[PDB]
Protein backbone atom coordinates (compact mmCIF):
# COMPACT_ATOMS: atom_id res chain seq x y z
CA UNK A 1 0.00 0.00 0.00
CA UNK A 2 3.07 1.95 0.78
CA UNK A 3 5.00 2.01 -2.47
CA UNK A 4 6.82 4.39 -3.99
CA UNK A 5 6.42 6.78 -1.31
CA UNK A 6 10.01 7.68 -0.05
CA UNK A 7 10.62 8.12 3.74
CA UNK A 8 12.70 10.81 2.96
CA UNK A 9 10.94 12.91 0.41
CA UNK A 10 7.10 12.02 -0.09
CA UNK A 11 6.47 10.70 3.29
CA UNK A 12 8.17 14.21 4.98
CA UNK A 13 6.74 16.13 1.68
CA UNK A 14 10.31 17.61 0.50
CA UNK A 15 10.86 17.07 -2.65
CA UNK A 16 14.72 16.15 -4.22
CA UNK A 17 16.53 18.24 -6.76
CA UNK A 18 15.21 17.47 -9.80
CA UNK A 19 11.89 15.73 -9.73
CA UNK A 20 10.58 19.06 -10.87
CA UNK A 21 12.29 18.35 -14.34
CA UNK A 22 10.04 15.14 -14.72
CA UNK A 23 7.20 16.96 -13.87
CA UNK A 24 7.42 19.57 -16.04
CA UNK A 25 8.08 16.61 -18.82
CA UNK A 26 4.54 15.42 -18.18
CA UNK A 27 2.68 18.02 -20.02
CA UNK A 28 -0.55 15.72 -21.50
CA UNK B 1 26.28 6.43 -15.50
CA UNK B 2 27.52 8.81 -17.87
CA UNK B 3 27.12 12.42 -17.36
CA UNK B 4 24.83 11.97 -14.24
CA UNK B 5 25.08 13.43 -10.73
CA UNK B 6 25.35 12.91 -7.47
CA UNK B 7 22.06 11.22 -5.70
CA UNK B 8 20.57 12.43 -2.54
CA UNK B 9 20.65 10.38 0.49
CA UNK B 10 17.55 8.23 0.39
CA UNK B 11 16.76 9.58 -3.03
CA UNK B 12 16.26 5.75 -4.13
CA UNK B 13 15.53 3.64 -1.75
CA UNK B 14 14.51 0.79 -3.93
CA UNK B 15 17.95 0.93 -5.28
CA UNK B 16 19.54 -3.00 -4.88
CA UNK B 17 23.42 -3.48 -5.79
CA UNK B 18 23.59 -7.19 -7.00
CA UNK B 19 27.28 -8.39 -5.65
CA UNK B 20 29.86 -11.07 -6.46
CA UNK B 21 31.12 -13.19 -3.25
CA UNK B 22 34.54 -13.77 -5.21
CA UNK B 23 35.78 -11.96 -6.75
CA UNK B 24 34.19 -9.49 -4.58
CA UNK B 25 32.70 -7.02 -7.52
CA UNK B 26 29.69 -5.10 -8.51
CA UNK B 27 27.97 -7.32 -11.16
CA UNK B 28 24.58 -5.21 -11.88
CA UNK B 29 21.58 -3.20 -10.47
CA UNK B 30 18.27 -4.12 -9.38
CA UNK B 31 14.92 -2.96 -7.38
CA UNK B 32 12.97 -4.04 -4.05
CA UNK B 33 9.77 -4.54 -5.45
CA UNK B 34 8.45 -6.20 -1.32
CA UNK B 35 10.16 -7.22 1.42
CA UNK B 36 11.06 -10.60 0.17
CA UNK B 37 11.46 -9.93 -3.81
CA UNK B 38 13.86 -8.09 -6.08
CA UNK B 39 13.85 -7.34 -9.63
CA UNK B 40 16.45 -6.84 -12.29
CA UNK B 41 17.60 -8.15 -15.70
CA UNK B 42 18.02 -11.83 -16.95
CA UNK B 43 21.51 -11.19 -18.32
CA UNK B 44 22.83 -10.05 -14.89
CA UNK B 45 22.18 -13.79 -13.96
CA UNK B 46 22.80 -15.81 -17.57
CA UNK B 47 24.26 -14.77 -20.87
CA UNK B 48 25.79 -18.04 -22.44
CA UNK B 49 27.47 -16.65 -25.32
CA UNK B 50 30.10 -14.89 -22.11
CA UNK B 51 29.70 -18.19 -20.14
CA UNK B 52 27.77 -16.39 -17.68
CA UNK B 53 25.51 -18.55 -15.58
CA UNK B 54 25.30 -17.41 -11.66
CA UNK B 55 23.66 -19.72 -9.28
CA UNK B 56 21.50 -18.63 -5.56
CA UNK B 57 25.11 -18.88 -3.65
CA UNK B 58 27.05 -16.89 -5.95
CA UNK B 59 25.80 -13.55 -4.62
CA UNK B 60 24.60 -11.45 -2.29
CA UNK B 61 21.81 -8.76 -2.48
CA UNK B 62 23.14 -5.24 -0.68
CA UNK B 63 20.29 -2.95 -0.02
CA UNK B 64 19.91 0.72 1.48
CA UNK B 65 23.07 1.80 0.30
CA UNK B 66 24.86 5.26 -1.08
CA UNK B 67 28.42 4.57 -1.07
CA UNK B 68 29.77 2.52 -3.73
CA UNK B 69 32.25 0.27 -1.85
CA UNK B 70 32.37 1.32 1.92
CA UNK B 71 30.49 -1.44 4.15
CA UNK B 72 27.71 1.05 5.30
CA UNK B 73 27.31 -0.09 9.45
CA UNK B 74 23.48 0.82 10.39
CA UNK B 75 22.44 1.44 6.98
CA UNK B 76 22.46 -0.95 4.31
CA UNK B 77 21.02 -4.41 4.39
CA UNK B 78 22.53 -8.10 3.08
CA UNK B 79 20.68 -10.65 2.07
CA UNK B 80 21.08 -14.11 0.35
CA UNK B 81 19.14 -15.15 -2.34
CA UNK B 82 16.85 -18.39 -1.96
CA UNK B 83 15.87 -18.89 -5.31
CA UNK B 84 16.05 -16.97 -9.08
CA UNK B 85 13.41 -16.80 -11.56
CA UNK B 86 13.95 -16.04 -15.39
CA UNK B 87 11.98 -15.32 -18.03
CA UNK B 88 11.05 -18.71 -19.74
CA UNK B 89 11.31 -16.65 -22.83
CA UNK B 90 14.06 -14.87 -22.39
CA UNK B 91 15.72 -14.80 -26.07
CA UNK B 92 19.52 -14.57 -25.25
CA UNK B 93 20.09 -16.34 -28.69
CA UNK B 94 18.57 -13.52 -30.87
CA UNK B 95 18.03 -10.31 -29.19
CA UNK B 96 17.58 -9.92 -25.52
CA UNK B 97 13.55 -9.93 -25.97
CA UNK B 98 12.38 -10.50 -22.46
CA UNK B 99 15.40 -9.45 -20.57
CA UNK B 100 13.85 -10.01 -16.83
CA UNK B 101 14.54 -11.89 -13.94
CA UNK B 102 13.03 -11.97 -10.27
CA UNK B 103 15.11 -12.91 -7.30
CA UNK B 104 13.48 -14.75 -3.54
CA UNK B 105 15.18 -13.55 -0.62
CA UNK B 106 16.14 -15.89 2.01
CA UNK B 107 14.45 -13.38 4.76
CA UNK B 108 12.19 -10.71 4.40
CA UNK B 109 14.32 -7.20 4.91
CA UNK B 110 13.23 -4.50 7.43
CA UNK B 111 11.96 -1.31 5.75
CA UNK B 112 13.41 1.94 7.11
CA UNK B 113 14.79 5.30 5.81
CA UNK B 114 17.04 3.79 3.68
CA UNK B 115 14.99 0.67 2.20
CA UNK B 116 11.85 0.75 0.98
CA UNK B 117 9.82 -0.88 -2.71
CA UNK B 118 8.92 0.76 -5.63
CA UNK B 119 5.77 0.28 -7.26
CA UNK B 120 5.13 -1.96 -10.08
CA UNK B 121 2.90 0.03 -12.98
CA UNK B 122 -0.52 -1.60 -13.82
CA UNK B 123 -1.74 -0.77 -17.27
CA UNK B 124 -3.99 2.42 -16.62
CA UNK B 125 -0.05 3.79 -15.67
CA UNK B 126 1.90 2.08 -18.50
CA UNK B 127 -0.37 4.22 -21.00
CA UNK B 128 -0.68 7.52 -19.00
CA UNK B 129 3.38 7.52 -18.61
CA UNK B 130 5.00 5.65 -21.30
CA UNK B 131 5.05 8.55 -23.88
CA UNK B 132 7.50 9.97 -26.19
CA UNK B 133 9.21 13.04 -24.21
CA UNK B 134 8.17 12.13 -21.02
CA UNK B 135 11.28 11.49 -18.90
CA UNK B 136 12.09 8.98 -16.60
CA UNK B 137 15.34 8.55 -14.24
CA UNK B 138 17.94 5.92 -13.83
CA UNK B 139 19.99 5.00 -10.92
CA UNK B 140 23.05 3.00 -10.21
CA UNK B 141 27.17 2.15 -8.95
CA UNK B 142 28.22 1.63 -12.88
CA UNK B 143 31.05 3.47 -15.15
CA UNK B 144 31.00 7.20 -15.21
CA UNK B 145 32.50 6.89 -19.19
CA UNK B 146 32.39 4.32 -22.03
CA UNK B 147 36.29 3.77 -21.45
CA UNK B 148 36.40 5.55 -13.51
CA UNK B 149 33.87 3.97 -10.95
CA UNK B 150 31.79 6.41 -8.78
CA UNK B 151 32.26 7.06 -4.46
CA UNK B 152 28.59 7.22 -4.62
CA UNK B 153 25.01 5.97 -6.76
CA UNK B 154 24.79 8.53 -9.45
CA UNK B 155 21.36 9.76 -11.01
CA UNK B 156 20.07 10.91 -14.63
CA UNK B 157 16.93 11.90 -16.08
CA UNK B 158 16.25 11.09 -19.96
CA UNK B 159 13.15 11.47 -21.74
CA UNK B 160 11.35 8.46 -23.56
CA UNK B 161 12.32 8.10 -27.58
CA UNK B 162 9.83 7.67 -30.04
CA UNK B 163 9.67 3.99 -31.49
CA UNK B 164 10.62 4.54 -35.05
CA UNK B 165 13.75 6.57 -34.04
CA UNK B 166 14.70 4.04 -31.69
CA UNK B 167 14.04 1.46 -34.50
CA UNK B 168 16.37 3.53 -37.18
CA UNK B 169 19.31 3.67 -34.24
CA UNK B 170 20.34 0.48 -34.10
CA UNK B 171 20.71 -2.97 -36.52
CA UNK B 172 18.93 -4.95 -33.83
CA UNK B 173 15.63 -6.21 -33.69
CA UNK B 174 13.68 -4.21 -31.37
CA UNK B 175 10.64 -5.52 -29.89
CA UNK B 176 7.16 -4.69 -28.23
CA UNK B 177 8.66 -5.86 -24.85
CA UNK B 178 11.71 -3.24 -25.09
CA UNK B 179 11.92 0.74 -25.12
CA UNK B 180 14.87 3.43 -25.59
CA UNK B 181 15.30 6.59 -23.76
CA UNK B 182 17.47 9.42 -23.76
CA UNK B 183 18.66 12.66 -25.87
CA UNK B 184 19.32 13.37 -29.27
CA UNK B 185 21.77 15.01 -30.47
CA UNK B 186 20.26 18.06 -31.47
CA UNK B 187 18.62 18.20 -27.89
CA UNK B 188 22.12 19.21 -26.42
CA UNK B 189 21.79 17.43 -22.82
CA UNK B 190 23.24 14.15 -22.64
CA UNK B 191 23.40 11.00 -20.26
CA UNK B 192 23.22 7.23 -20.15
CA UNK B 193 23.70 4.15 -18.29
CA UNK B 194 26.69 2.11 -18.51
CA UNK B 195 28.29 -1.26 -17.21
CA UNK B 196 27.33 -2.01 -13.88
CA UNK B 197 24.64 0.22 -13.93
CA UNK B 198 22.67 -2.51 -16.17
CA UNK B 199 19.72 -4.86 -13.94
CA UNK B 200 18.85 -1.13 -12.62
CA UNK B 201 15.45 0.41 -12.38
CA UNK B 202 14.08 2.98 -14.52
CA UNK B 203 11.74 4.68 -12.95
CA UNK B 204 8.69 7.48 -13.49
CA UNK B 205 6.76 9.73 -10.81
CA UNK B 206 3.19 9.62 -11.26
CA UNK B 207 1.83 13.18 -11.70
CA UNK B 208 -1.93 11.74 -10.53
CA UNK B 209 -1.23 9.92 -7.16
CA UNK B 210 2.87 11.10 -6.81
CA UNK B 211 4.14 7.34 -6.45
CA UNK B 212 7.47 6.34 -8.11
CA UNK B 213 6.92 3.30 -10.40
CA UNK B 214 9.25 1.10 -12.02
CA UNK B 215 8.33 1.55 -16.08
CA UNK B 216 11.78 -0.36 -17.70
CA UNK B 217 14.70 -2.17 -16.86
CA UNK B 218 18.22 -1.29 -17.74
CA UNK B 219 18.89 -4.15 -20.32
CA UNK B 220 21.19 -2.75 -23.58
CA UNK B 221 22.88 -0.82 -25.03
CA UNK B 222 25.68 0.11 -27.86
CA UNK B 223 28.76 1.98 -26.00
CA UNK B 224 27.39 4.55 -23.41
CA UNK B 225 26.34 7.81 -24.13
CA UNK B 226 26.82 7.98 -27.90
CA UNK B 227 25.91 10.38 -30.05
CA UNK B 228 23.18 8.82 -31.88
CA UNK B 229 22.36 5.80 -29.74
CA UNK B 230 19.90 5.24 -27.16
CA UNK B 231 19.61 3.22 -23.84
CA UNK B 232 17.41 0.28 -24.48
CA UNK B 233 14.99 -1.22 -21.73
CA UNK B 234 13.10 -3.71 -20.66
CA UNK B 235 9.01 -3.02 -20.95
CA UNK B 236 7.96 -3.77 -16.78
CA UNK B 237 4.08 -3.37 -17.58
CA UNK B 238 3.95 -5.85 -20.90
CA UNK B 239 5.95 -8.49 -18.80
CA UNK B 240 3.71 -7.85 -15.43
CA UNK B 241 1.71 -11.41 -16.25
CA UNK B 242 4.86 -13.52 -15.93
CA UNK B 243 6.06 -11.38 -12.80
CA UNK B 244 2.27 -11.68 -11.16
CA UNK B 245 2.44 -15.37 -11.64
CA UNK B 246 5.81 -15.69 -10.50
CA UNK B 247 5.17 -14.13 -7.02
CA UNK B 248 1.35 -16.10 -6.78
CA UNK B 249 3.02 -19.55 -7.03
CA UNK B 250 6.15 -18.96 -5.27
CA UNK C 1 35.39 -2.75 -1.78
CA UNK C 2 35.57 -2.78 1.98
CA UNK C 3 35.12 -5.94 3.42
CA UNK C 4 31.96 -7.41 4.67
CA UNK C 5 31.30 -8.54 8.13
C1 LIG D 1 20.17 -6.88 -28.22
O1 LIG D 1 21.32 -7.73 -28.16
C2 LIG D 1 22.41 -7.39 -27.39
C3 LIG D 1 22.77 -6.05 -27.24
C4 LIG D 1 23.87 -5.69 -26.45
C5 LIG D 1 24.63 -6.68 -25.82
C6 LIG D 1 25.81 -6.31 -24.94
N1 LIG D 1 25.34 -6.05 -23.56
C7 LIG D 1 24.72 -4.94 -23.13
O2 LIG D 1 24.47 -3.98 -23.85
C8 LIG D 1 24.37 -5.06 -21.67
C9 LIG D 1 25.20 -6.26 -21.24
C10 LIG D 1 25.61 -7.05 -22.50
C11 LIG D 1 24.80 -8.37 -22.65
C12 LIG D 1 25.19 -9.46 -21.65
C13 LIG D 1 23.28 -8.22 -22.63
C14 LIG D 1 26.42 -5.71 -20.50
C15 LIG D 1 26.63 -6.21 -19.08
C16 LIG D 1 27.21 -5.00 -18.35
C17 LIG D 1 26.70 -3.77 -19.11
N2 LIG D 1 26.27 -4.24 -20.45
C18 LIG D 1 24.83 -3.94 -20.70
C19 LIG D 1 24.52 -2.54 -21.11
C20 LIG D 1 23.25 -2.00 -20.83
C21 LIG D 1 22.96 -0.68 -21.20
C22 LIG D 1 23.90 0.11 -21.85
C23 LIG D 1 23.58 1.53 -22.26
N3 LIG D 1 22.40 2.05 -22.00
N4 LIG D 1 24.50 2.28 -22.87
C24 LIG D 1 25.17 -0.41 -22.12
C25 LIG D 1 25.47 -1.73 -21.75
C26 LIG D 1 24.27 -8.02 -25.98
C27 LIG D 1 23.16 -8.38 -26.76
CA1 LIG E 1 16.91 -0.58 -37.93
NA1 LIG F 1 23.21 8.81 -26.90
Amino acid sequence: ADCGLRPLFEKKSLEDKTERELLESYID
Amino acid sequence: IVEGSDAEIGMSPWQVMLFRKSPQELLCGASLISDRWVLTAAHCLLYPPWDKNFTENDLLVRIGKHSRTRYERNIEKISMLEKIYIHPRYNWRENLDRDIALMKLKKPVAFSDYIHPVCLPDRETAASLLQAGYKGRVTGWGNLKETGQPSVLQVVNLPIVERPVCKDSTRIRITDNMFCAGYKPDEGKRGDACEGDSGGPFVMKSPFNNRWYQMGIVSWGEGCDRDGKYGFYTHVFRLKKWIQKVIDQF
Amino acid sequence: FEEIP
